């Protein structure tokens, strides 16, 4: 049989997908088995809710900078806390695994869903005010222009655990900002100061594409 | 602003592509003269060798795959001479080559494959070499009937040489790469954000404790 | 309500909010070559009852707890008879988690499993004959179970934030004083030894640290309670 | 299977078509959109 | 020779022997220089539906640079 | 045909399982006959 | 302690992947000058040789199976350069070749096989070539119409030279690798213990007698 | 934890006030509760 | 023992065993010996009496010549008899 070659031959390309010659012929590995907790892709582990570290300072130590602190010393009508949407970026997603996950990947796309969890006392009561700006504005100035989009109130004097659905990110990013809608309502004998923890996660519709390796570890090697 | 709104496919995402495009993790030197040096070089078979696929490996517990290793050469000044090298690979539970002409070079059970250097790299495939179902990268519990080193993790390790009875005057860099055929994977463990300090045991520094998200003023600022 | 099992009884709210780790109930070890040899025994009768540990006591400089299992059974009735006595072990388990509190208490606990979790050896000291690993009676704490040292890390060089891929649940004063998990058997081999190697550690930590009045209880007690399921046996060494 | 070679290996014809190592393997470009004014030949434009 | 490409959004190689050569997800090509030249197929990488060889307006959220 | 070479040619694995050239070709050995005391595997003997 | 419970599969037992995994048995030097060497090489094919598989060999007495032989080569130095050999194998009662330049080198019947140096190794196939059924590692009986040897085990013989009437002064190591295909073995024999003392002939020393396990303390003590 | 490991049971008198407990057996030293 | 021989050839063995005792003295006399198998992880037994409390069997040769026994399981400290 006459053949040609054609340029390509003896390269050896990182990415491609060729078989080599199987050196222990015949043999039999050890047989698999049912092993709970299996995956098939990491977009399985960019939906799960984990925590952002969004008390992102220089004064916060340890735990301390992923909770949110509110009192009543605070009035109302003012803002508590906000931060970006932005997982692939230097802020408060970095300690989040859409963010490390992003980190990894160049472009991705899809909705996102941040909750919020309050933990103070059953007996007292409050009226937070969640609002999302999309991305191409400024952060709210005061609640009230803040009111005029995306928003919702959330009485976690009734109900804890509350959620959010952000529409839409691709790769100035969007906002989410957490106000006041009223003072922190505190019975007798309590100590009115309590904290709010932030998390998020990516939904279905999540989706990423050509992969990068990372800069956050900054060793080469270790031996 | 080029917002993209087209959700984009989900291939690459899989933990199959996660761990494909073949790089390196080792990189040994062989000088060849007289009764100043080895004349040989052995490097024992390691996967966490260079941390960027360490991290991406810890990502999990217990992993399954198949190992495609590719042994490109050259001199450390860079020409590519027509010598004949030979790598051999040797299973778990073997001895190791102690010396240039010792006898395990001329061991039949120890696979070896024959090249020039002029050729093309080397390719071979390893099977799933562990006793176990798969691998565990942490096995918290001493192996004895010199803590957590786990049991079964060596896959083997590999002698390289020429074949020659002459000191050949040489000296060689040779560069491996490694492909990973059929991942499977279990159990997603949390990426380690603190850099690591010796190998093969996930210490780190409780002082210069990094923190994941970096700092900023403060809480009411975004950006 | 009330749950009794064996000779134990322990009672606790109406609840199917319950999380399955990982989807899959417990269940006997299917056909290998040992279960074609011989017949690893399957007790089911008396070794399974809710145990329950010594309280604890959550302040408000508190830095967590955790244990490993089964060694926090190694000692601890007939199961740690069967434990020291078969090099073979097998086993899934019902952790019920409970908090008492008053409702003027406040803080956040965090109850996670986590497989092959293993404890760091802190000190950096990179040196080979040096090596400062954790010593014995910390990797394996046995029945009290430690604390930590530094839980943003987990004393484990893991970040807690994405701690929650883990089978978890949130413990908050105000919703629920109590929780559970149910883990099935979670290893790369289907038996092992049950004195020199957990497969599994609970870990318990404040998240929200606990907060106060003048007057109050300074310590909060968490105990936890525990129950094998579908366990098994093999190779009686004397 | 024993072959042969025959004059036109290793040479490069900048006319040629022939494939290439797909270097980004698996990979999933942005999908095409119905863009008016495509074209098919350049013909349409010389009428 | 070693070529590697590399795509958009990552650091390029700065110096010789720096740790981008070493990359991964960076692929690359080895071969002789007595090899008969090497062949790669790059797919459509833009973001886009399509290139664009003029995008009038800025790129802000100097001037046309798509 | 037009074809192309990838990394693994020229190579010698002592493990591989290939075929070489018959350097007698159209050769008869000597046929096999029915000799007691077969074997198939070691096996057979371990027990 | 990794007590394995999984049974593995019964494919590397068999006879055919126990005598597999080509390895060497024959190792000759040839150099060329003018009237003070020989400038070509004579080996008889051999199986006894290296003491591996000759005890792999006389674990069973009757055997029969198909050679696939590889003639790979090299400098004393390690160089490889570009120069034409000559193979050529001999079946069994023909004349060997006597001198380099001598008449059998140019006969038909015997066959050869002309290649470069820069040539990758040579393989040949070689079938089953006794006039019995089987090969005997043992024939008790004298092959008269001294003792002992058998009357048909010769697969043959090699020589080796290069093509050129010129001395090319060259010093070469050619090693040769051998693989079995399609083996049948009978009658299983027990694995000798006993160090050899000759080829061909299963002496034994009758002083320094060996023993198969070591020795302990007392019977009473396991360890 | 000696007595954890007999017939025992559980009380968070803080939800379920009134608890009650079977003894199986008795006759005519004695049991202890 | 061809079964370590040929164990040597290999790295990782498993399965079961058989161990077999064979008697051979007089017809006219008799005793009885205590075949005991202590698994892997323990030690061998200090005495018949924490031998008796595992895998064993009885053994009056006076009667019964050729006994045997199977050890159930082996993998790659063992177990001993």
């Amino acid at each position: 049989l006459p053949t040609e070659l054609r340029p390509g031959t003896n390269q050896f390309l990182t990415t491609e997908d060729d078989t080599a010659a199987p050196i222990l012929p015949g043999f039999s590995p050890t047989p698999s088995i049912h092993i709970p907790g299996e995956v098939r892709s990491l977009l399985e582990l960019c939906r799960v809710e984990t925590i952002l570290e969004v008390n992102n300072t220089t004064d916060a130590t340890g735990l301390n900078r992923l909770l949110i602190p509110v009192s009543a010393q605070n009035k109302a009508d003012e803002l508590c806390a906000a931060f970006m949407v932005d997982p692939g970026r230097i802020g408060p997603w970095q300690s989040t695994l859409v963010g490390q996950i992003c980190r990894y990947y160049t472009q991705w796309s899809g909705s996102l869903k941040v909750t919020f969890m309050f933990t103070g006392s059953f007996m007292a009561t409050g009226k937070m005010l969640i609002a999302y700006s999309p991305p191409g504005s400024a952060q709210p100035a005061n609640r009230e222009t803040a009111m005029l989009g995306t928003h919702v109130i959330w009485d976690f004097g009734l109900q804890s655990s509350v959620s959010l659905v952000i529409p839409w990110i691709s790769n100035t990013a969007g906002v989410v900002t957490l106000w006041y809608q009223t003072n922190y309502v505190v019975p007798p004998e309590t100590p009115g100061e309590a904290y709010i923890i932030a998390m998020g996660a990516a939904q279905d519709n999540f989706t990423l594409k050509i992969c990068k390796d990372t800069d956050e570890v900054t060793q080469q090697a270790v031996l | 602003t080029r917002c993209v709104m087209n959700r984009n496919g989900v291939l690459e995402a899989t933990i199959s592509h996660f761990f494909s495009r073949s790089g390196l993790v080792g990189v040994v030197n062989l000088t060849d003269g007289g009764t100043d040096t080895t004349g040989y070089a052995v490097w024992d078979i390691d996967i966490m060798g260079f941390v960027q696929l360490r991290r991406k490996c810890e990502m999990f517990t217990y992993m399954r795959f198949n190992a495609e290793f590719t042994f490109v050469t050259t001199t450390e000044n860079g020409e590519a001479r027509p010598f004949m090298l030979q790598y051999m690979y040797v299973p778990p539970g073997a001895p190791k080559p102690t010396g240039r002409d010792a006898f395990q070079w001329q061991t039949a059970t120890n696979p070896s494959v024959f090249v020039k250097l002029t050729d093309p790299p080397a390719q071979v495939s390893v099977p799933f070499m562990s006793p176990a179902s798969a691998y565990q990268w942490f096995y918290d519990g001493y192996p004895t009937f010199t803590y957590g080193q786990c049991p079964n993790n060596m896959m083997g390790t590999f002698a390289v040489r020429v074949v020659s009875r002459v000191a050949s005057q040489l000296k060689l860099q040779t560069r491996v790469y490694m492909k990973l055929k059929h991942v499977r994977a279990w159990i997603p463990r949390p990426i380690r954000s603190q850099p690591y300090l010796l190998k093969n045991f996930p210490n780190y520094d409780s002082s210069k404790i990094t923190y994941s998200a970096r700092d900023r003023a403060s809480i009411k600022q975004a950006n | 309500a009330q749950l009794t099992v064996g000779n134990s009884s322990i009672t606790t709210q109406e609840a199917a909010n319950i999380v399955l780790a990982y989807g899959e109930w417990p269940e006997y070890c299917p056909d290998t070559d040992a279960t074609a040899v011989d017949k690893p025994t399957r007790p089911d009768v008396s070794v399974n009852r809710f145990y329950t540990l010594d309280s604890k006591m959550w302040q408000e400089n508190s830095t967590g707890w955790y244990w490993k299992f089964p060694d926090v059974l190694n000692k601890t009735g007939v199961f740690g008879q069967n434990a020291q006595f078969h090099y073979l072990y097998r086993s899934g388990f019902c952790l019920h988690v409970q908090c008492n509190a008053s409702k003027f208490h406040q803080g956040a606990l965090l109850v996670a499993v986590i497989p092959e979790f293993v404890l760091a050896g802190r000190g950096s000291n990179t040196k080979p004959n040096e090596a400062p690993h954790p010593g014995f009676n910390t990797t394996f704490p046995g029945t009290a179970g430690a604390s930590f040292n530094d839980p943003y890390v987990l004393d484990s060089g893991v970040p807690l934030s994405q701690s929650l891929i883990y089978p978890h649940q949130w413990i908050n004063l105000r919703t629920n004083n109590c929780a559970t998990i149910i883990v099935p058997y979670i290893n790369a081999v289907p038996f092992d030894s049950a004195i020199n190697h957990s497969n599994f550690g609970l870990i318990v930590v404040p998240v929200s640290p606990l907060k106060y009045s003048s007057g109050a209880t300074t310590a909060i007690p968490i105990t936890v309670t525990i129950a094998p399921l579908n366990s098994e046996f093999g190779g009686l060494r004397q």
